[PDB]
């Protein structure tokens, strides 16, 4: 639905 | 400082011409290891990752660890005066980076200006739930076709295939790849590893991105988890790669 | 309702690339004859008639008369996902057009379900026409043409008589024309210039409606011009069996 | 007073193609020794000079000196309207050039350009370098990339510029080519725009090879060299 | 010569 940043 | 010769220029034109509308400006991080690069786009959801290693120059000398901090821009207008089958000499002790091209005895001299860029991270060696292996050119029809009547795709893998599906004003599209080993061409295998059915939505705007890397790689390694970004990975000549990570949609 | 299978997914693409800038919206009229299109652009200037007969499947299958109501924009943006050595297969019961894509080289499939629309039909009956003049030439030397006169003039007149063919214009920079003789070509049929006339015929038409019709180009080798005063010129591309793509043009006057 | 028939249309089209990027307006001069074009640029900084000779034809029938004032975009769109391997015809009395194009078929174009009122306005070189169109073309259109100037040093020969991203520089040593003369670099310091010698280097089609020209106290000439002593030259300033 | 519409 929307977007997500990066997670590592 | 640094002295990298590379039998031809090819390479490093593709993989500027590869990043350059993801990130402007990025720094080479320079080591005995090779040449790597590590950028975030602006808006953080994508972070590229490079490394030509040594074994890909002849020869590769540094004799000491710098970063040459270029704008992909003026990076990609010097690179523009080689010709894919010139012999490419990098040169740095830096303010400047030397690039040579050897053609005939034709030489091409270019002092690239550097700037200071403030390096940002550390990837988990991770176990992903699913990998899919496919064709280059494959990846590129699918991301452009579905980018025509979406902003957005589901990638969803099992033991059978994998299916990119979309859906937008106009209806829904889907493309289903069935696990096959072509024993005569095997850069048009479709090989799937899964430990476990993963399904995820990513922007078709940056997946259609990572394909202008098609020509760098016959190959492209896509690698899904519920837990960590997309792993988009076209892998080069020894161990040496271009790698694209990916936020999902969520 | 329908089911109907092309070997080749290549011939619907070309049609649909061949049509969509003079039309946008329209209705595939889909019966047991198989599946045609009769619309008019915006200005009632010009006429697309297109039959892909049910001979052209493998298999056709309509149980149910239907109209497809399709934007050929949209329809367009999923046949470029097709290949042109696709395997492509239309189906519907109808709110929603299901194509299916099957590779001809791997096991890929792909599939759109395509939103239609509410369209109502403007069909006009088209008679059964003896026209004074019949041209029948290569498709690529109705292009070249068609494209040449219009850097120079918005208008083309066509002139037939036993000895041939003349397209000639005037313009802001002077006059152009080219003449085509009658000629049979032995070893490369398509490249003849045939000419039926039963009496000389002279038309002015748009180089803009005609250089569109050559969007066509592709999907025939042979292009039959037909000329009469009385009525509308027929720019024909004859396909395999008795199916055709076929534009109208009203004539300047 | 013109009737001057080229086997090929393509030696025409690739000539006005090469030259209407520079000049938009001016006169073909018809004479016994052939067709002749001298045109400045808007700026006065570029003179073309194109010379087809009377034996490039086949034939080639003057009667009476004529200038053809043209307009080069209304004569590109009417040497699009021809292949590459018509038969080109062009004949005048005069207000219209009348050009023909015969085809492979019997086809045959019949095209009468409207032609306007033009005026007439009508060296021991220090280095002399031939070398390959498409390199003299890879390098101009390299350089201007980062730089509106390039500096042309001869002994080899040296491009060589410096702009906001930086310095570059291209060297070519004098080398014989035996098995494909067009590749050799021939050779028998002033700065130039890039911006002209890229808009010359739309020649480069015409010709294998360009013989570049340099002295202190004349302009640079850029020589595209064609059958027999035919000719398209460019003159810059520097 | 002002252009006409269709007539069958
Ligand atoms: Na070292
Ligand atoms: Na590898
Ligand atoms: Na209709
Ligand atoms: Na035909
Ligand atoms: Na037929
Ligand atoms: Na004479
Ligand atoms: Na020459
Ligand atoms: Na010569």
């Amino acid at each position: 639905k929307h977007q997500s940043t990066l997670n590592f | 400082a640094l002295e990298a010769r590379l039998e031809q220029a090819s390479i490093l034109k593709k993989v500027v011409d590869a990043i350059k509308d993801l990130v402007q400006d990025c720094n080479f991080d320079c080591n005995d290891s090779g040449i790597a690069l590590q950028a975030m786009d602006n808006s953080h959801v994508a972070l590229v990752s490079m490394m030509l290693k040594a074994e890909g120059f002849s020869p590769y000398r540094c004799d000491r660890n710098i970063a040459l901090g270029v704008n992909l821009t003026s990076l990609t207008k010097v690179l523009r005066a080689a010709q894919n089958e010139d012999i490419l000499t990098l040169k740095a002790e830096p303010d400047v980076l030397n690039l040579v091209f050897e053609s005939t005895d034709r030489i091409s001299e270019y002092d690239l200006k550097l700037m200071d860029i403030d390096q940002e991270l550390g990837i988990p060696e991770t176990e992903y739930a699913a990998t899919i292996t496919m064709p280059s050119n494959e990846f590129k029809r699918i991301t452009t076709d579905l980018m025509a009547m979406s902003e957005s795709v589901t990638i969803e893998a099992n033991k059978d295939g994998v299916k990119f599906s979309c859906q937008g004003d106009i209806g829904n599209g889907s493309v289903t790849l069935r696990q096959h080993t072509n024993v005569e061409k095997p850069n048009e295998s479709i090989e799937i590893e899964l430990s476990e059915p993963v399904s995820l939505t990513f922007s078709l705007k940056y997946l259609v991105n990572f394909c202008k890397a098609s020509a760098l790689s016959n190959t492209v390694k896509i690698c899904l988890s519920n837990e960590v970004p997309l792993l988009v990975e076209y892998s080069l000549g020894g161990s040496s790669y271009l790698r694209f990570y990916l936020a999902p949609k969520i």
